[PDB]
């Protein structure tokens, strides 16, 4: 509780792991009692090893009737770039190299260790991919932040609620609904968690030394590198709401609406004609409250799915996720 | 990114400059193509403005600068020719703010 | 390089306004990127400083900024972010000289 | 913020190598700002693990003249041991396995840095070659220095010149030329450079002490070992020469001139044979000048159609080559 | 390039920093020039034979 | 279009002069003449290797100066029977070509 | 050469002990062959000497012992028995002269 960290998997693990009294060290294996979340989305490498340089096109008017032979004129059609950076984030493992032989096996700490720091990493990539934007990087997404429009551009993703408490420590969450096709842009070196890869050899080294030179080791180091693109702005659209209090308010009745969700699935649309996958957002704690608020009267949930298989998502079709965007935030972003 | 060269915090407080403390950004080169950067979150009351200078080694040479006024989140751009030092940035100016300066390297930008 | 926009004469004359010229820069877009340029050489007195604008085709908002000293050569850099009109040089301001050129934007280097 | 000097590749460099167009190297390559140097030398291994020894003596006195009887006595040459020392010097260098691979493939990055190393090495070799002495150690030569003999053994070797100042060390210059075969010594390992090695593990990182570390790199090294010999006082010669004055006056005129070109020349042969080769050195700016100069001399030439004389590469004929020796010295010549 | 420095001995233990080599970019640009020619297309041809006439 | 390039300086040797009448005081004679051409010559070379060849450049009026001042320098020179040399397109022996260069930059080597 | 053992400085001020420094010199073993060295920059006057000593860790037994005066540029040479540490050199004593100190090992001698 005191004396550092715990710096290095020392005999608890070997006596945790386990073997048990197997058969082979590491009984396949060990469940993780953390949240989840759905990413997915898709990854492309982007120009050139860094940012990605955008596109849009703003503004191209404007054909003219054929009046008599009369065609002059001629007119052409600007654009501007936009898009932002990546951020990296690497972490090394560390183990007694003469202590990964009881029983004699290293597939018990380096594949289980990949597995298990796999989930933690995800946790964080997932914990991140919502915030962020001064501070040691990596990345940006509440660019949606100012409540009207010329300060930006609002409106197209700002349906907003009518309250948001905000006093003191609150709160209040929010909805997403996005697409993908907006990829996450990777360096040109590859996307995977890699790591895969173990420079390891000897050892080198302890805390310096503790004036005695430390021993052999194995090393491995983990490499994960994202960054989200806005290929189009005109797509995500959220809202903020609400929060706990007005929703308590409604068994189903008349407090705070439900109907800003079909709003959702209308700012939305343009193309995206076609396109592929689409997504909508919520946490956890607002969807079984969406459910408590829908089937108990007026509304409809008009479908349910049998999802690609996987399983059951419903409404409409579009595919419905779980994500760990908690519960508590700040105003702001209100609208 | 990136360590070498800036770091926040300073952190500009009220009556000061920011000078310090960065030695040394090296004592040869030139300067004219590619980008850098700053920026940070609160601040307190009105009218603030960065700066840059360099020499050999201490100080004090010419400069190129830059005005701002009170907002929170913001970013330049870039230099023309210069020596080599950077002791920027120099910070001002009055008021009563206590928080938070900048840093310097690639995009940014905004989504 | 090039036409679209501007040229000399400007030219701020004895010691003027700066607001010329005419025809044209354009009123809607956004811009964090690329290039601009400026410079020049025959002077003879004083103080100078050059700035930029915009807003609806007129008035009367936003800058960046810049100064110069007496020299008979000379040129910095770039701009950030605009709104979108982008009128300017704004060119200042004591004694004379005359025939004092400039010329404003874009592409163009040195050495 | 920030704090310190920059050891390290930051970004500026890799920007400003950088790729553009692409693409992997530098239009071969990048070029310009290093002098040139000769020397380009003999090299050899040395009995025993250092030194050399060798020996010389210190006279061979003396047969007197018998008077029919008496006067004889035994009569006994002596001699002293001699040969000296050498060090090591090298450097290393460091990247981030990360930056250089963004923009990708770090193999050409790493060619230029070993290509430039390489040349600032060379360029420090020459440079203490004819000067230090006095420090922590590797190596000496200088050791010429005094004006006078009687004082020490100089004078013969030394050749020498006048002018300069008594309390004013500016400037003048020098000329040096020797024969090679009084070798250049080094310890069991091969001769110069031999750097080539390849290493990729993990830092070595935040000093002090350093509050943690640890990253991954891709680095390696250039070391070097040499240490010259005297083997003999003598085949040597040293100058003071001008000063630009009267090197400006020497266009044509005679004042303070060339001639000390030739007496060097001639101080030399006892012998004491050895070996194969000689040659003289400049440091640059003589070289043209001398070749200005001798082009007008009223005696021997007349040339054919036509001038300027080709160079200098003989007299006589004993090539000589050019390396970088300074401007700025001190006096210390013939009295 | 801009400069190469420095090494420096070792003394068997030693060697404490590594070192760097470092550089800087310059250009500059280009331009074009051209007007245009003309003829009447008759008078080419009075008298014949235009071919000499566009060679001079 | 066109622009010329760089690459790597070095190559470049440059004289500033005269003005033809410094010149003609070394018609024949040997106090101020054009010897420090091969200065310039010296100048150059590290290398650098490359790049396949050289060239020097006259601008008419010039070429024809250096060949009657060089017939007749105090020094060397044979020139059996008989002058006035032949040609000179030498020296060393790099050929010269000429040059279309105005005969009038003032002094403009330090103002 | 070398680092282990023991570098420059020490120092020398106005007025100084010499008992310092630098353990690890180790303590066991005995010794009959070879080198050992001690040389330094710029003196000023007169009296000094160097010396040695062994135990363990401290106190207090056995000399070899040296004496120069002032010079710039010097050295004995090696050792003798010894019992084991050698808290050696023991400078001393009057004089000014900060000058830097000395070190030890291998040489090494004059050309």
């Amino acid at each position: 509780m005191a004396l550092i960290g715990q710096t290095l998997p020392s005999l608890l693990d070997i006596y945790n792991r386990t073997d048990k009294n197997g058969r082979i060290a590491r009984i396949v294996e060990q469940l993780a009692k953390t949240n989840d979340i759905l990413t997915d989305a898709i990854y492309v490498p982007c120009n050139d090893g860094s940012k990605h340089k955008t596109t849009i096109r703003a503004g191209i008017p404007e054909p003219v009737w054929r009046r008599y032979n009369q065609g002059v004129q001629p007119t052409k059609t600007q654009t501007v770039p936009v898009t932002d950076t990546t951020g990296m984030l690497y972490d090394l493992g560390f183990v007694d190299k003469a202590l990964a032989d009881r029983s004699n096996n290293a597939a018990a700490f380096r594949v289980s260790e990949n597995m298990g720091k796999l989930q933690g990493f995800n946790n964080k990539v997932a914990r991140y991919s919502i915030y962020g934007n001064t501070d040691a990087e990596p990345e940006a997404f509440m660019g949606l932040a100012p409540r009207f429009n010329t300060l930006s551009t609002s409106k197209a993703a700002s349906a907003e609620n009518v309250f948001s408490a905000g006093g003191s420590g609150s709160t209040n969450t929010s909805i997403w609904f996005m697409s993908w096709g907006e990829n996450t842009a990777h360096m040109i070196y590859p996307e995977g968690m890699v790591a895969g890869f173990q420079h390891e050899d000897l050892g080198d080294d302890l805390v310096s030394d503790g004036n005695g030179g430390q021993f052999r080791a194995y090393r491995d180091e983990f490499k994960w590198d994202i960054g989200l693109s806005v290929r189009d702005w005109r797509s995500i659209s959220r809202i903020c709401n609400i929060d706990v209090t007005t929703l308590t308010k409604d068994a189903s009745t008349g407090a705070d609406l439900i109907s800003m969700m079909v709003d959702a699935y209308y700012a939305r649309d343009v193309a995206m004609l076609g396109d592929g996958k689409e997504v909508i957002y919520a946490n956890k704690t607002i969807h079984a409250w969406l459910h408590k608020q829908a089937m108990n009267a007026k509304n409809v949930n008009l479908t349910i799915e049998e999802y690609g298989g996987k399983k059951i998502v419903s409404f409409l079709g579009i595919p419905i996720r779980r994500v760990d965007a908690i519960l508590n935030t700040e105003s702001a972003v209100t609208a | 990114m990136k360590t070498v060269n800036m770091k926040t915090g300073t952190d500009s407080f009220v009556g000061e400059d920011g000078k310090p403390e960065t030695k040394d950004q090296y004592p040869w080169g030139l300067r004219i193509t590619l980008d850098n950067e700053s920026l940070q979150r609160l601040g307190l009351n009105a009218k603030s403005l960065p700066a840059v200078g360099d020499s050999v080694s201490v100080m004090a040479m010419a400069n190129v600068c830059s005005v701002s006024t009170r907002t929170t989140d913001h970013g330049e751009d870039n230099y023309v020719e210069l020596q080599i030092t950077d002791i920027g940035l120099a910070p001002q100016k009055r008021d009563d703010a206590k928080e938070l300066k900048d840093a310097f390297y690639p995009d940014g930008e905004d989504d």
